[PDB]
């Protein structure tokens, strides 16, 4: 859902950069 | 290749940044007509223009910061392509388990253009660093990476067919009089056809000296049967926007993460929703198991989740709502095998075959290896 996507997106960016 | 996921990611980003175009393209959609507007506007663009800044316009709304409006458009369109009226996809198991291309998709006369569009869209997500939730399978990702689907992959999409091929592999078919030939049948839209698995397969009987080649070709045929043209249209649409060769070094699990984003794994929820077979929550190996999981960072935990369930995606309800190929199926750990074995999984059942190892150190070592190296 949108909440989970915000999390998936932000956690990915933080892991990478 | 053997380098970290983060390293491969930045190499891929450097390829994307090194090939970006300036200015922008506008994609204007209404929410009621999301798919149709997205499909017309994107397919009416030269594919390289989709590497420009994306200006997504929800007709009649706010604006402000584009990171969040980008994510909403990518997320919603990734669900909308699944809409059954389009006849593009179907599910191998019950309750939308295991997405795959519909072999009858040609009932939609535009379906090849629809698949090309989905290719462009998925490439756009990768190119622009945005995430989707369509639910493609790990073997679908293998195809994008020119990795051949394995025998073990079959167990994820089609448990019986896998068991059927395993049986042939492990047993002497001449002893049981099993009559097989290098041909297969397929019915799509009520029109049954015959594919030869190699030249003259029609007459070539399967023997003990033939078996390994038969298993291989049959495996290839199960993954490609009836969806060749759809799959090629997807791949050419992706490749038009982002060359598929830029996806080198990734394995299919990393590519899934690239497209889905990164799920934080709640160790509490995981443990509260795990069921056991022969084991109990107090068995030594189960306790060693959760201590290994606590010691894992989030990347390894995701890797394990993919190893056991076949995907990094958790349902919105968490580990309680986890689905298998025959209905709801909670994460399950089963005492199977010898300590000389590696842990093994059955993704269709969300099951980990954990052998009764004799030491935390042995279990930890084999578990970390299996997650990293096997499937
Ligand atoms: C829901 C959720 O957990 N979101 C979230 C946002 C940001 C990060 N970022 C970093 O850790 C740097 C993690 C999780
Ligand atoms: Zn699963």
């Amino acid at each position: 859902d949108p909440a989970q996507m915000y999390c998936r997106e932000a956690a990915f960016y933080c892991f990478m950069h | 290749p053997d380098r970290s996921f983060r390293w491969k990611y930045h190499q891929f980003r450097f390829l994307c940044h090194s090939n970006a175009l300036p200015s922008h393209v506008k994609i204007s959609v209404s929410r009621q007509t999301l798919f149709e507007d997205s499909f017309q506007q994107i397919m009416n663009m030269k594919p390289y223009d989709l590497r420009r800044r994306l200006y997504i316009i929800m007709r009649g709304e706010e604006g402000l910061d584009y990171g969040g409006i980008a994510r909403e458009w990518f997320f919603l369109l990734s669900h909308e392509v699944l809409n059954p009226m389009y006849c593009l996809f179907e599910y191998a198991g019950k309750n939308n388990y295991c997405l795959q291309i519909n072999p009858a998709s040609s009932i939609n006369p535009d379906h090849l253009t629809y698949f090309r569009f989905i290719g462009r869209f998925i490439a756009m997500a990768l190119y622009h660093g945005k995430f989707i939730d369509t639910g493609f399978t790990l073997p679908f990702y293998k195809r994008m990476l020119n990795k051949r689907p394995t025998l073990k992959d079959l167990e994820s999409i089609d448990p019986e067919f896998y068991n059927s091929i395993v049986w042939i592999k492990e047993n002497n078919l001449e002893e049981c009089g099993l009559e097989l030939y290098f041909i297969q049948d397929m019915e799509i839209l009520g029109k049954v056809t015959t594919h030869e698995l190699k030249e003259g397969g029609e007459s070539i009987r399967v023997t003990e000296e033939n078996k390994e080649e038969y298993i291989m070709l049959l495996t290839d045929w199960r993954f490609t049967r009836g969806v060749e043209e759809q799959t090629k249209a997807f791949l050419d649409g992706f490749n038009e926007v982002a060359p598929l060769e830029w996806l080198r070094y990734f394995d299919e699990k990393e590519l899934e993460l690239m497209l889905c984003g990164m799920q934080e794994i709640d160790m509490s929820d995981w443990q509260k929703s795990t069921i056991y077979r022969h084991y109990t929550k107090n068995s030594k190996q189960i306790q060693w198991f959760w201590q290994v999981v606590k010691e894992m960072d989030n990347e390894k935990r995701i890797r394990l989740l993919q190893f056991v369930t076949g995907t990094c995606r958790l349902p919105v309800g968490g580990f309680a709502e986890l689905i298998g190929s025959n209905g709801p199926q909670k994460f399950c750990i089963d005492k199977v095998g010898k300590e000389t074995w590696l842990p093994r999984s059955h993704t269709c059942f969300n099951r980990l075959d954990l052998p009764p190892y004799k030491s935390y150190e042995q279990l930890r070592e084999k578990l970390l290896y299996a997650i990293e190296e096997t499937e």
